[PDB]
C-alpha cells in the first residue's frame, strides 16, 4: 500500500488479533455472551436460539444451541423449501419470513412430541423490520418466543398502539399486493421489470393472500422436511471440486525456485 | 399374584363382557392393553380412559387409574368391599387426542367494539374464524390465525346479544335487541337477506342445528328465545319462521337445540320446558322445580342451572321428573358444559367456584378454588383431562380434571374475562376492561 504507511516488526509482533468470527464481522460475541450463558443451576439445560438470518435472498431459520465444540442444529428450515408449499415468488419478503418461521415452529414442535429466543444477529432493530416477521411465524406457530409487539408493522409510535388490521396484511403479503396493484395502472415499464415472474405464472395481485394463506396450511399439514434428492455423491462433489483447488508444495519446490532464481536475477543477466 | 378383574361397561358405546385374568405385577398401561384387546379396538393412540369403584367419600383418596393393580388389589380405598379384594372394577368410555409441544409468547390482541360486550363463537377444528357480537351493535368476523379483521357485519339496528356460528362457518346468525336475528355468510359479510321477524322483544338466546342429519324435508334449523317469552324455530336457508313455541311467561334466557327433535328452553318463570318443534308447536313437558329463574341449560339428560343457585338434573325424555338436585354454590351458575360427555357437569358460579360433577351419581368431583371472583365461562379444554374457566380477576386457568388441582393461569392488570372459546390448539377470550383487546393465545 502507501510507502509512509506499511507495518513495522513490532506493529504486527504485539498484534492482538480479534477473535474469527469478528474478524469476519460474523459474531456480536457480547450478544453472543448472553444468548448463551445459562443459569449456573440449571446446570446442562441447553439454552436455545431461534436464529434467523437474511441472506441475499433465502432466509434461514434454525434452532440452535451450543457446546463447547460448537454450537449444534435441532431443526433448520429455509425459505427455499416454500416452493414445497406453495410459495414461489418474494421469498425473502416479510410475508415468506412468517411462513418461513411457521415452518421452522411446526417442524420441530414436531419432532418434539418449547422456549427459545430470537438471534437477530447483526440485523439492526427497525420496527417493522422482517426477522420480526420470522418471530410471528414461529410465535403463531406454536413456539414460546418471549417478544414485544413493538417492531411489528402497524406499531404507532406516537401511542403505546399496534394496528393488528395492518400486521395481518403483512403476514399475508398485502403491501406487496398493493404495490402491485397500484403499479398496475400507473406504470406498467415496471410492473413488468419487478413483478415480472407474477405475469409469467399468471398470478394478479388479489390472489396474493391465498397463496400464503394455503402455504399456511400446508405446512401444518406436513412440515416433515424433504431433503433434496442429491445426484452424484459426497465422493464426486469432492473430485470435481479439486480440480480447482491449488496445492501447496514441498520445501523443496520452493528452494529450487530460489537457487533457479539466483541463476536468472544475479548472475549478470 | 393375579388379579381378576371385572369391567362392564359405563355409558351407552362399546359393550363386552368376560372378566378376564392378567398377573398382579402389571400396569395401568398393560391392564388397558389387555381391556382393549377384548373390547376389540387396537392399541393404537385410543388412550382408553377408567374410572372405578363410586364412592370416595372417606378421609382419604379413593381409586385412581395409574396406580398398579397389586396394589390396588389390596388396597382399593379400604380394603376393599366384600365382593371387591378379587376383582378390580374399570368403567371404560373415550375420547381423547394429545396436542404436544406448549410454546409460549403473548396473545396477539384485536382491538374491537370500543367499550362494549356479549357474544363469542369459535369455529373449532379447521375454523380460524372468530365472531364477536357487541352491544355496539355489530358483530366481527376475526381470523384466529391473523388476529385481523376480516369484516365486520353492520345490518342490526340495535345490541347483538347472541349469535351462532355454523361449522362450516359460512354462515352466522345473530340476535338483536331489534327484535330481529339475522343470517349473514361470513365470508361475504353480507345478510343472508335473512332478517327474521316475529319477535316482539329482544332476541336473548339461541342454539343453532347447523346441519339437519334427517333427511333434506328437514333442513338445518336455529332456535331463539327472547324476552316477549316466545320461542321461534326458523329455516336458515329460507329465512322463515317455521314453528312458534308460546307457553312461557317470562323471559326465555336459555335454549339449547340441535337436539333435533328435541326444543328445550329455560325461562325467568323458574320453569324448564321440553318441546316437540315439528308441526305441532306444543310443549310436552315442564320441569318444575327452580325457585328461581333459570339462566342455563345443558341438552344431553337436561340440565338447568338457577338463580336460586340449583342444578337440576333431569331425566329420561317421558315423565319430566328430576333426578337430583345438585347444591353447593352460593350464586348463581352463569354457564355450565354438559354433554355425553360421560354424563359429567362443570358449572361456573358467581360464588367464584367451579364444579365437576357426576350427573349419574350426583356427586361432586371436584370443586376448582383459587379464583377470586365470579366464574364467567367455562371449557372443558383439553378434553375430560382439561378444564378451562375464565372470571373478572381476568384470569383464564387451566385446571387438571382428575385432580382439580390448578396447573396455570393466563391473564393480569386488565379487566375481565367475559366468556372464552377454546379449541385444541388455541384459546380465544373476550375481555373487558378500560383498555379492550379480544386475547388469542396460541399452543
Amino acid at each position: 500500500a502507501f510507502q509512509k504507511d506499511a507495518k513495522s516488526s513490532a506493529y504486527s509482533s504485539r498484534f492482538q488479533t480479534p477473535f474469527r468470527r469478528r474478524r469476519e464481522g460474523k459474531t456480536d460475541y457480547y450478544q453472543r455472551k448472553r444468548l448463551v450463558t445459562q443459569h449456573k443451576a440449571k446446570y446442562n439445560t441447553p439454552k436455545y436460539r431461534l436464529v434467523v438470518r437474511f441472506t441475499n435472498k433465502d432466509i434461514i431459520c434454525q434452532i440452535i444451541s451450543s457446546t463447547i465444540t460448537g454450537d449444534v442444529v435441532l431443526a433448520a428450515a429455509y425459505s427455499h423449501e416454500l416452493p414445497r408449499y406453495g410459495i414461489t415468488h418474494g421469498l425473502t419478503n416479510w410475508a415468506a419470513a412468517y411462513a418461513t418461521g411457521l415452518l421452522i415452529a411446526r417442524r420441530t414442535l414436531q419432532k418434539l412430541g418449547f422456549k427459545v429466543f430470537l438471534d437477530i444477529g447483526l440485523q439492526r432493530t427497525t420496527t417493522g423490520a422482517r426477522v420480526f416477521g420470522a418471530l410471528k411465524g414461529a410465535s403463531d406457530g406454536g413456539l414460546y418466543v418471549p417478544h414485544s409487539e413493538n417492531r411489528f408493522p402497524g406499531w404507532d409510535f406516537e401511542t403505546e398502539e399496534i394496528d393488528p388490521e395492518l400486521l395481518r396484511s403483512y403476514i399475508f403479503g398485502g403491501h406487496v399486493s398493493q404495490y402491485m396493484e397500484e403499479l398496475a395502472d400507473d406504470d406498467e415499464e415496471r410492473f413488468s421489470e419487478l413483478f415480472k415472474g407474477y405475469l409469467a405464472d399468471d398470478i394478479d395481485a388479489d390472489s396474493l393472500e391465498d397463496i400464503y394463506t394455503s402455504a399456511h396450511e400446508a405446512i401444518r399439514a406436513d412440515p416433515a422436511f424433504k431433503p433434496t434428492e442429491k445426484k452424484f455423491t459426497k465422493e464426486q462433489y469432492a473430485a470435481e471440486s479439486k480440480k480447482y483447488r491449488q496445492t501447496k508444495l514441498s520445501k523443496e519446490e520452493r528452494a529450487a525456485r530460489v537457487a533457479a532464481k539466483i541463476a536468472a536475477l544475479a548472475g549478470q543477466q | 399374584p393375579n388379579v381378576s378383574i371385572k369391567f362392564q361397561a359405563l355409558d351407552t358405546g362399546d359393550n363386552v363382557g368376560g372378566a378376564l385374568r392378567v398377573p398382579g405385577a402389571i400396569s395401568e398401561k398393560q391392564l388397558e392393553e389387555l381391556l382393549n384387546q377384548l373390547n376389540g379396538t387396537s392399541d393404537d393412540p385410543v388412550p382408553y380412559t377408567f374410572s372405578c369403584t363410586i364412592q370416595g367419600k372417606k378421609a382419604s383418596d379413593p381409586v385412581k387409574t395409574i396406580d398398579i393393580t397389586d396394589n390396588l388389589y389390596s388396597s382399593l380405598i379400604k380394603p376393599g368391599y366384600n365382593s371387591t379384594e378379587d376383582q378390580i372394577t374399570l368403567l371404560y368410555t373415550p375420547r381423547a387426542v394429545f396436542k404436544v409441544k406448549p410454546v409460549t409468547r403473548s396473545s396477539s390482541a384485536i382491538a374491537g367494539h370500543g367499550s362494549t360486550i356479549l357474544c363469542s363463537a369459535f369455529a373449532p377444528h379447521t375454523s380460524s374464524r372468530m365472531v364477536t357480537g357487541a352491544g355496539d351493535n355489530t358483530a366481527r368476523i376475526w381470523d384466529c390465525d391473523t388476529q385481523t379483521p376480516m369484516h365486520t357485519l353492520k345490518g342490526h339496528y340495535n345490541w347483538v346479544l347472541c349469535v351462532s356460528w355454523s361449522p362450516d362457518g359460512e354462515v352466522i346468525a345473530t340476535g338483536s335487541m331489534d327484535n330481529t336475528i339475522r343470517l349473514w355468510d361470513p365470508k361475504s359479510g353480507q345478510c343472508l337477506g335473512d332478517a327474521l321477524r316475529g319477535h316482539s322483544k329482544w332476541i336473548t338466546s339461541l342454539s343453532w342445528e347447523p346441519i339437519h342429519l334427517v333427511k333434506p324435508g328437514s333442513k338445518p334449523r336455529l332456535a331463539s328465545s327472547s324476552k316477549d317469552g316466545t320461542i321461534k324455530i326458523w329455516d336458515t336457508v329460507s329465512r322463515v319462521c317455521q314453528y312458534t313455541m308460546s307457553g312461557h311467561t317470562n323471559s326465555v334466557s336459555c335454549v339449547k337445540w340441535g337436539g333435533q327433535g328435541l326444543l328445550y328452553s329455560g325461562s325467568h318463570d323458574r320453569t324448564v320446558r321440553v318441546w316437540d318443534i315439528n308441526s305441532q308447536g306444543r310443549c310436552i313437558n315442564i320441569l318444575k322445580s327452580h325457585a328461581h329463574w333459570v339462566n342455563h341449560l345443558s341438552l344431553s339428560m337436561m340440565v338447568t342451572a338457577s338463580d336460586d343457585y340449583t342444578m337440576f338434573l333431569w331425566n329420561p325424555l317421558k315423565s319430566t321428573k328430576p333426578i337430583a338436585r345438585m347444591t353447593g354454590h352460593q350464586k348463581l351458575v352463569n354457564h355450565v358444559a354438559f354433554s355425553p360427555d360421560g354424563r359429567y357437569i362443570v358449572s361456573a358460579s358467581f360464588d367464584n367456584s367451579i364444579k365437576l360433577w357426576d350427573g349419574r351419581d350426583g356427586k361432586f368431583i371436584s370443586t376448582f378454588r383459587g379464583h377470586v371472583a365470579s366464574v364467567y365461562q367455562v371449557a372443558w379444554s383439553s378434553d375430560c383431562r382439561l378444564l378451562v374457566s375464565c372470571s373478572k380477576d381476568t384470569t383464564l386457568k387451566v385446571w387438571d380434571v382428575r385432580t382439580r388441582k390448578l396447573s396455570v393461569d393466563l391473564p393480569g392488570h386488565k379487566d375481565e374475562v367475559y366468556t372464552v372459546d377454546w379449541s385444541v390448539d388455541g384459546k380465544r377470550v373476550c375481555s373487558g376492561g378500560k383498555d379492550k383487546m379480544v386475547r388469542l393465545w396460541t399452543h
